[PDB]
């Protein structure tokens, strides 16, 4: 059947500042169908206990969630989100980059 | 402004791993405010935003039995239009609905809705009208056929015209400081040299509520539509979003580029550059 | 309060 893959966006619920305690975010968006698989990563290992909204969707059927979990960000410490879906092949990861 | 409110019903099939689940959330405009998961230890209508915690037990109770009763009809409904498209036992499918009104400043109705999708696809809506129904396929005509004769779409009409729009203005009262309130983008540019002759301008907005906003850039006060990298608006996690918009330009042509902002909880529209 | 659908697609 016809499926759509995720987009994916990493960001912070307030603006970074190094040493101060915010929220990273992994929001999976376009995606049908609705299973899908998704971890937030510090220095590559897996963030435990991450939260999520509850399953909606677009108006054009597809479905979004955001995952999220404390962090405090600092100049030496690498977040990412991890994401796997029936649409692709091997987990995608995307980097947290401060300025997106 | 204008305000609706929005029920949204997912079930999904998953043979070998039990009976489907059903998930049904509730929105007022961008904020969502009740929840309910038949896979739950408890499955509950539960309140998802502060404002609608004062409901009573009534309240509480009826929609919780609304969607217990959803969770069963969804399955019969999986079950029918696995048959409806001849398909395997074997496969997973999804069925989804969403439906609700929308009133304006004054409260008064403006349209309602009701629309369904099969495996992502549209199946079958209510027209605008709450009269008449628009099926995608041979197979939706035999759901519309089956509902056209238990005359569903006058139950559709009753329900958007009346309940609906009545708990709408309910909730818009209840929670006027949050849903009445358009808080508006926090912005600035950035910019990050690419190469000695590039360089991006990242336009942002922050904080904002509700999640509708334009944000454009101009070069010489002419549009970059096609030019502009703009990503999805995105859910902060305090209730607002955020969105930003980027252009590759020419080092030293930063000053032709102009970044404009219009949300609702603005005072006027922003004009902004890049301030080295 | 939601809408409630018993008749099955």
């Amino acid at each position: 059947m016809i499926q759509r893959t995720p987009k994916i966006q990493v960001y912070s619920r307030h603006p970074a500042e190094n040493g101060k305690s915010n929220f990273l975010n992994c929001y999976v968006s376009g995606f049908h169908p609705s299973d899908i698989e998704v971890d937030l990563l510090k220095n590559g290992e897996r963030i435990e206990k991450v939260e999520h909204s509850d399953l909606s969707f677009s108006k054009d059927w597809s479905f979004y969630l955001l995952y999220y979990t404390e962090f405090t960000p600092t100049e030496k410490d690498e977040y990412a989100c991890r994401v796997n879906h029936v649409t692709l092949s091997q987990p995608k990861i995307v980097k947290w980059d401060r300025d997106m | 402004g204008s305000h609706s409110m929005r029920y949204f019903h997912t079930s999904v099939s998953r043979p070998g791993r039990g009976e489907p689940r059903f998930i049904s959330v509730g929105y007022v405009d961008g904020t969502q405010f009740v929840r309910f998961d038949s896979d739950a230890a408890s499955p509950r209508t539960e309140p998802r935003a502060p404002w609608i915690e004062q409901e009573g037990p009534e309240y509480w109770d009826r929609n919780t039995q609304i969607s217990k009763t959803n969770t069963q009809t969804y399955r019969e409904s999986l079950r029918n239009l696995r048959g409806y498209y001849n398909q395997s036992e074997a496969g997973s499918h999804t069925l989804q609905r969403m439906y609700g009104c929308d009133v304006g400043p004054d409260g008064r109705l403006l349209r309602g809705h009701d629309q369904s999708a099969y495996d992502g696809k549209d199946y079958i809506a209510l027209n605008e009208d709450l009269s008449s129904w628009t099926a995608a396929d041979t197979a939706a005509q035999i759901t519309q056929r089956k509902w056209e004769a238990a005359r569903v779409a006058e139950q559709l009409r009753a329900y958007l015209e009346g309940t609906c729009v009545e708990w709408l203005r309910r909730h818009l009262e209840n929670g006027k400081e949050t849903l009445q309130r358009a808080d508006p983008p926090k912005t600035h540019v950035t910019h990050h040299p690419i190469s000695d002759h590039e360089a991006t301008l990242r336009c942002w907005a922050l904080g904002f509520y509700p999640a509708e906003i334009t944000l454009t850039w101009q070069r010489d006060g002419e549009d970059q539509t096609q030019d502009t990298e703009l990503v999805e608006t995105r859910p902060a996690g305090d209730r607002t979003f955020q969105k930003w918009a980027a252009v590759v330009v020419p080092s030293g042509e930063e000053q032709r580029y102009t970044c404009h902002v219009q949300h609702e909880g603005l005072p006027k529209p922003l004009t902004l550059r890049w301030e080295p | 309060f939601e809408d409630l659908r018993v008749l099955s697609f």
